[PDB]
């Protein structure tokens, strides 16, 4: 095909020579053991051969032969309530094979070989077929897991095999083209799958921290970033989505997390029940999860898998919710082949292509309908890390204006002992305004007005935190002292949950709705109360505070009552004191 | 065996021979002298017509006339066996004691390879070691790599020995004996100080717990290079103990910021890029590899649980050392001059400890079912306390409500009863006993982070 | 006031001080670059 | 030089404040400060449409002179791309502008010439014809952003806090597209919109317009988080 | 090259009472005025031409955001001599560069000025300079020293600026031409930032 | 020897070529006046010399002769009480021949030859011995000095001279091998020097100086620094420190510090006296000063003469106190070779390997049990200046 050997091997990277004809970014196989090799760099007939894994025990002169396909993962029914590596390798087998070692010097398949699977198809032979069009339901798990053309594929059909068990691999259509459509259908991943076309979104991706859903908020075709310094709740706020978030698929990779917080994701979530059917929750979730410790560059493959599983599955028609976990080492990742192949940088060192990879990647999807005529949804929630914290670092920068949503995770929150406080003084989301539709038929009817005015008491209270920083909290007189204390409960009760707490731990709107509606009273009768005559002073230290204090921890059911309890009991303890 | 001759460069602790073709990025190879002195060093950079040899020692009178190079292995190895137990060995180890060189039931690779994740088993276990702050509100777990922050004229070590000589599962809260478990250290020092030496051995010869340990060592006068080999050798000599021979052990490395700092050299000395503060910007990897490896197998026995100590420069806490171990390791308990001066021993605060792997062996019958509702509320109070601290210093010498009155008079307590103490070590259950004195002293309704139950169940 | 004042320079000429050493140490990567090809001109 | 006639002619926009206490004289360049995520967008595309210079108040025939909107954006989201579209779409006035608008995700080269593009095509609008152009470049953050990378690659060393070097000058010349020249009646307004990063008036990429471009109305959270719209201060803004 | 420095030691007028009488500059002085702009400062400027106390006027700044530099151009017609009724623009020599202009241009605008100058003073008048845009002067510094590659140091202005920033200033003073006269050179320095 | 001349120069690096298995690290005399410099970069068959002189006038064409012999400072008796300066050169008979100024490259021997000496052999003919051993006492001022036999040196004895006045020259023992075991012995400064065991402190070491004492003490053998913006204490109280002791000898090293700074040193002090057997104070002192306009990289040289001759005097069982005071200095030396020899700096352009000798002139210091089975510690306190 095309091939030579080592010239110049040291570090991650080798320069092979005896070779031309090659194409960028290619993969290859390196060393008598065969490895997994890129081309990134040609000059002349040498090229730069970018090796994935690990090194250590090379000699110059030894295999180094392309295939010339450039990357792709081979996409097809069977993939979930499993675990992969950055070229999907399913650990289980691999692990099967050595013992408990990543070994280099493995090949398996991406999707298994045995198991075949009840077919049905839809249209009969001898009809006409365009690219992405449907064509067999395989069922699998509580999904229906459909089958498409491979996208830029069109013809005539020939024959189908009716229904009963099937391999993967076979050809179950025939065409009158030649062609043959198997099971999965391989893609590369540099490129971007298209769709029908883009179209604007405005449904809720709900997820059930108040934090997330009273105040800022993301769209369906979301994008957002959270960011924070190392302690700071970064995996955590990433957790609860995966347990509660509102869609079909999460899908939760994690570049350069550690193995401790992935494992974790193994052995809980078997026992859950998902919000969405009642079975082993782990149905939709994937995990291409490749730790810190592994190799180098693999670290930079990782990503693209899943944003193109992220296509992949919103393709057959449902609602991807994609999440990258750390994507901030990536950058660290890139530009640690760099400096070994000699690019002069750009500020903080990293090569100039922070843009560039960048901004392809997280501009990619949301509500669009598909050549299937589907409703495509595309969300993702990229998590990054400075390596300071300072949010001036490019990297992170980089990220706002190119990406709406923005959330920040304050620092100096979370060292007291909240979670997932984040700084709402800081923080900012866009989508906010198109979301107005839904909510208003969905929630309530008022609801809106109601939270903008939690806003109000909110952003305006710094209004007197600086104040009192100026000169105490002394010489604040009592319309003063009201609202700093409304508010001071304001966030010692509506924002903060758990991620532990063995209830009260994920709410419908209805009922965080609920304990919003409250507090505004408690505002207003309090107004009221010192207007007319009496003070606060004393109203602190009432009972009937506390019990709003509590408040949150009762659940759903007792809910309604619990709230209507109290509804009774505002007008009364006004008036008599 | 074979045996090369054509050096060109020496400068720095960077080496330069030619026509070399045959070795592999990552060889012990030799530097015989021309005297008769033999030293060993890495093939780091090996190309079609040169390459990098690393020494692993200083340099001193070598030529440009004679020399040779000699491959020693291929890919570096070092043998282990459950033999030694006693010994000490220097950087690379060539054991130092004028007792006998040593016998290998295994040869391993240095680098080790990674735990595949499926390959992690969850962990769980909670262990007793006493010094209320870990003990209470962020509790080691066997498994959690921790790193203790310190500054420097903190005591650093000492600290350190307590945990050394305290630690202890419970085996109540559990079923089984106390004869299943013992513990197991392996120490390794990296380029410390001969004061620290002395003061370290003689904890383990007090004890008489200096058999059943390793302990490798190399001061800091000794060649400056092989700072970063050392590390990774002992954590070999860790998996080996505990995956096939079952033990459990806490292994110190005390001290790291000797470690990137011997990084840094070879670095910038070839042309690698900087990356923030100028210290080698693929770090993050290579100090991927010494602290992830720990852990615990799954369906297995044994237990590597790892304690390094860092030692950052003043008391900052973005030098990016201690920063990329903040990703790394899980969580971290700081020593903070903040307390020293008070004369607090052992210093400690809560207030950036996080501790990860903590909501697993915690209450369910693993300790008290207060606990979990304890800890954020003493903790949140403390936060609350010193808040204060600083208001009160503004305004007046008080001007305070006698609400917030109670809250002040805490804070003072806090520091000074509980998270003082003396050699004196402490239980589980007398720790808390203390720890539900000092939340008695703030009155009841102002515990809204504790549920009405428990807080009743013991006021 | 004059205080927080004097913090605040001190950040900014170490802040600065950190690029001098960037661009002289950048500086002397180009100088590698073109030294370097100029003998992959060779002959 | 010579040729420029000095300003001296009036544009209404249609919103209020940013005609009333500091108002945008005809012929002239300004721009909008903005925040991190207050919204710039909107805020936009409002004095886009709304835009009509009443001349009648001056005395002299009405349709003696149209208005010309040219509108450039870049480093827009699927999402920002159909933002402007819809509003622009809605009562229309597609027939009265032309569009250019440089996708994020899009080459960042062409990022580059793109503004220089809709800048260019505003001369011949009122130089060969007379007419009254009211150009609005937005996001200059993204102009440097992508600018960076090209002088990263194509060579050179960075200046102070990266911003290559020869900012000064190539930024200088996106802004001498404006002003009356004599004779001719006809003319450019600029109006750039661009977002901080670190949320100030000391980091480069807006301070340096700030020595070119003549003045500031900046939005503040204050406004802002209490729910107004559009919200452009007072006080910090003048022309 | 001109023949004996002389000391300063000689009135300028500008008649502005608080000019002269407090903060006298002394012909062949050199000064230096900062002040905000949206302020008035050009006022001076005018003024300054208008009455003098020499009779030869350059003005020559360079660059300065557009439409101001262009006011200069029109007002410095408008305005008329006030010692012969004569049109001001007469006795005068404008140098202008806008913003945009070529770079190297700018780095030189200066110097041309200064010479200029020198040669007029030369003929045995009494001249008076004037310039402004000297904090935007150093720009143009930059970048040159930008396009070559050869550190920066201090802020960011490379160092030079204080040298050629020194040269500007000095030619000046009270010099004695090879004619035999005397004939000043007072600058007074705008700057701005 | 072998041969080579010139390459570049550069300030007070030089290159030099024709070399061929040129040592690695060594006295290397160039100049046709010689200069007496220091080996670092072996590349090819060009060798990288360093110099400690001003570099002012060579040609290209000079002579490169090596000894093949890193940098050593003779040891022996006939220290205390002198200047010996960085590159030990004791300025003393330089002073005298050659006027008032330095003179670059003249070469003089160090310690004396022409003093006389009573000896008292301390052991016969044929017997046993390690190296370090004592072979014989000699009258050096108000102490029991002794010869001590160089490590790494041993073997049975065929004679050994009698009572009388000798010079250090004239072998006094010859080892029966026919090796000549003189007086002194050269033992380069790089490197320390064995010992049988470091043991731990526990005894003051005072300094009689209240507050500096009292509350913070510092123990027998140990270090600590003096950090310190300019403009306060630095430059005497280290001479308070030394003028009042809790030891024997004090070798003493500045490092450029200018000529009154080091000047007053000397000539006051033979006039105060000893609290510890009384006598003039010269009698415990070492002279290891330096000028700071002197030869920009001897500074590098000099602080690690001083630390080796400490050694070598504690192991005649004496307390030792050496505190080179100003460890920036030491900084700016390789701050300067570094440019040179062209390595990419860290952070604020010291090179990376900072800590590697630092970490050592920390510390070889301490409290020990020598060969000789002597007690005996070096005391190290630094000074240092951001
Ligand atoms: N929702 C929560 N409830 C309780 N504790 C939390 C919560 N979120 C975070 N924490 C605590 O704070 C820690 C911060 O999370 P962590 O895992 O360190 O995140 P990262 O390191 O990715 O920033 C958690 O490990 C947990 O102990
Ligand atoms: N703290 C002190 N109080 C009074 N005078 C002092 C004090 N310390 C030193 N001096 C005087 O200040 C002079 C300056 O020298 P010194 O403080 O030793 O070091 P340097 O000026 O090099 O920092 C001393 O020579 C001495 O005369």
């Amino acid at each position: 095909m095309i091939q030579g050997v080592i010239q110049k091997i040291a570090g991650p990277a080798v320069i092979a020579k005896g070779m031309l004809g090659a194409r960028m970014y290619d993969i290859c196989k390196v060393g008598e053991e065969g490895l997994v090799g890129e081309i990134i760099r040609l000059d002349g007939d040498t090229a730069f051969v970018q090796v994935y894994e690990d090194t250590s025990g090379l000699k110059v002169g030894e295999p180094v032969v392309s295939t010339g396909l450039p990357l792709a993962v081979e996409l097809g029914p069977g993939m979930l309530n499993g675990i992969y590596d950055g070229i999907q390798r399913p650990l289980e087998r691999i692990r099967e094979k050595t013992g408990i070692y990543i070994t280099r010097g493995v090949v398996v398949h991406a999707l298994d070989r045995e198991k075949k699977w009840a077919w049905t198809p839809m249209v009969k032979p001898g009809d006409e077929v365009r690219g992405g069009m449907v064509l067999g339901t395989v069922p699998e798990f509580g999904f229906t897991h459909k089958i498409l053309v491979p996208p830029d594929v069109r013809g005539r059909v020939k024959e189908v095999k009716p229904a009963g068990e099937y391999t993967v691999e076979e050809p179950v259509v025939v065409l009158e083209d030649g062609t043959e459509l198997k099971m999965y259908h391989t893609w590369p991943v540099r490129r971007a799958r298209p769709v029908q076309r883009k179209l604007d979104p405005n449904t809720p991706f709900l997820t059930g921290m108040r934090i997330l859903d009273v105040l800022f908020p993301v769209a369906m075709g979301g994008t957002a970033a959270i960011p924070g310094p190392f302690g700071s709740g970064k995996t955590v706020t990433q957790q609860s989505l995966a347990k509660w978030s509102n869609a079909d698929v999460v899908v939760y990779v994690g570049c350069g997390e550690r193995g401790n917080e992935m494992t974790d994701v193994l052995v809980e979530f078997p026992e859950l029940t998902d919000p969405k059917t009642g079975g082993p929750l782990m149905h939709r979730t994937v995990l291409i999860a490749n730790t810190s410790n592994m190799p180098v560059a693999a670290r930079e493959a990782s990503i693209y898998v899943g944003v193109t599983i992220a296509e992949y599955f919103r393709d057959q028609g449902f609602s991807v919710a994609l999440m990258a976990d750390s994507t901030s080492r990536w950058a660290e990742a890139l530009r640690e082949i760099s400096s070994r192949l000699e690019e002069m940088p750009a500020e903080e060192g990293y090569p100039p292509y922070l843009a560039a990879r960048l901004a392809a990647f997280y501009e990619r999807a949301g509500k669009v309908i598909t050549l299937g005529g589907e409703e495509g949804a595309v969300t993702i929630v990229g998590a990054v890390s400075p390596p300071g914290g300072d949010m001036s670092e490019p990297v992170t920068q980089s990220t706002l204006r190119i990406v709406g949503a923005f959330w920040r995770l304050d620092a100096s929150l979370a060292f007291r002992r909240h979670f997932p406080a984040i700084n709402w003084n800081g923080s900012y989301s866009l989508f906010t305004s198109a979301l107005d539709p839904w909510y208003r038929e969905n929630v309530a009817e008022d609801y809106p007005e109601l939270r903008d005015a939690i806003s109000e008491l909110l952003q305006r209270e710094a209004g007197l935190q600086e104040i009192v920083q100026l000169v105490g909290p002394d010489a604040l007189q009592d319309a003063e002292r009201l609202v700093i204390e409304v508010g001071r409960i304001i966030r010692e009760d509506f924002l903060q949950q758990n991620a532990y707490h063995e209830v009260d731990a994920y709410c419908s709107m209805k009922k965080a709705y609920g304990i919003m509606k409250m507090i505004l009273a408690f505002y207003k009768e309090a107004e009221a109360a010192i207007k007319r005559g009496v003070s606060i002073d004393e109203i602190l230290q009432l009972p009937v505070l506390e019990r709003i204090g509590r408040a949150r921890y009762v659940s759903e059911e007792e809910f309604p009552a619990y709230f209507e309890e109290a509804m009774k009991e505002i007008q009364g303890a006004f008036k008599a004191l | 065996k074979k045996e090369y001759t054509g050096i060109t460069y020496i400068s720095g602790p960077l080496l330069f021979v030619e026509n070399a073709k045959d070795l592999a990025y990552g060889a012990i190879v030799d530097i015989k002298d021309g005297t008769g002195r033999v030293r060993g060093g890495q093939v780091i950079e090996v190309s079609e017509e040169y390459a990098v040899i690393q020494v692993f020692e200083e340099t001193t009178g070598l030529d440009l006339a004679t020399t040779s190079v000699s491959l020693v292995e291929d890919v570096a190895r070092l043998g282990v066996s459950k033999e030694m137990l006693g010994r000490r060995f220097n950087g690379i180890g060539k054991p130092i004691d004028g007792l006998p060189p040593i016998t290998p039931e295994k040869r391993l690779p240095i680098t080790g390879l990674p735990l595949n994740p499926v390959a992690r088993r969850k962990p769980e276990q909670f262990i007793q070691t006493g010094i209320s702050t870990i003990d209470v509100m962020n509790t080691l777990v066997r498994g959690q790599k921790l790193p203790i922050f310190s500054g420097s004229g903190l005591p650093a070590n000492e600290i350190a020995a307590q945990i050394a000589r305290q630690a202890t599962v419970r085996p109540d809260l559990s079923g089984e004996g106390e004869k299943e478990e013992p513990f197991a250290v392996v120490f390794a020092a990296m380029g410390i100080t001969q004061r620290e030496l002395s003061y370290f051995i003689q904890e383990f010869e007090r004890t008489g717990a200096l058999s059943r340990s390793v302990l490798f060592l190399n001061k800091a006068d000794d060649p400056t290079i092989e700072r970063i080999l050392t590390p990774r050798m002992a954590l070999t000599v860790a998996e080996y103990l505990a995956f096939e021979h079952d033990y459990h052990v806490l292994v110190i490395l005390t001290d790291m910021t000797n470690y990137c700092e011997a990084l840094r050299e070879i670095g910038a000395a070839r042309e690698e890029i900087p990356g923030r503060r100028g210290y080698p910007g693929y770090m993050y990897t290579d100090l991927a590899t010494i602290y992830e490896r720990a852990g615990v197998v799954e369906g297995k026995k044994g237990s590597v649980t790892q304690i390094p100590i860092l030692s950052m420069p003043d008391d900052d806490r973005t030098h990016p050392i201690p920063d990329l171990t903040g990703y790394i390791t899980e969580g971290q308990i700081q020593l903070s001059r903040e307390l020293h001066r008070k004369g607090i021993y052992p210093p400690i605060d809560p207030l950036p400890s996080l501790s990860r792997l903590m909501n697993n062996g915690v209450g369910k019958g693993k300790t008290r079912e207060d606990h979990k509702q304890v800890s954020d509320q003493l903790y949140s109070a403390y936060a609350n306390g010193v808040d204060i601290r600083k208001l009160v210093a503004i305004i007046g010498e008080d001007a305070l409500t006698e609400n917030d009155r109670r809250y002040l008079q805490f804070a003072d307590a806090f520091e000074r009863f509980f998270i003082n103490q003396g050699q004196q070590n402490r239980s589980i259950e007398e720790s808390l006993q203390i720890a539900w004195a000092l939340l008695s002293m703030l009155p009841q309704g102002e515990l809204k982070r504790i549920s009405k139950d428990h807080i009743g169940k013991y006021y | 006031i004059p205080g927080i004042r004097a913090q605040i320079r001190f950040i900014q000429q170490v802040l600065e001080q950190r690029e001098r050493e960037d661009t002289f140490r950048l500086k002397r990567i180009k100088g590698k670059i073109e030294a370097r090809e100029a003998e992959e001109e060779g002959g």
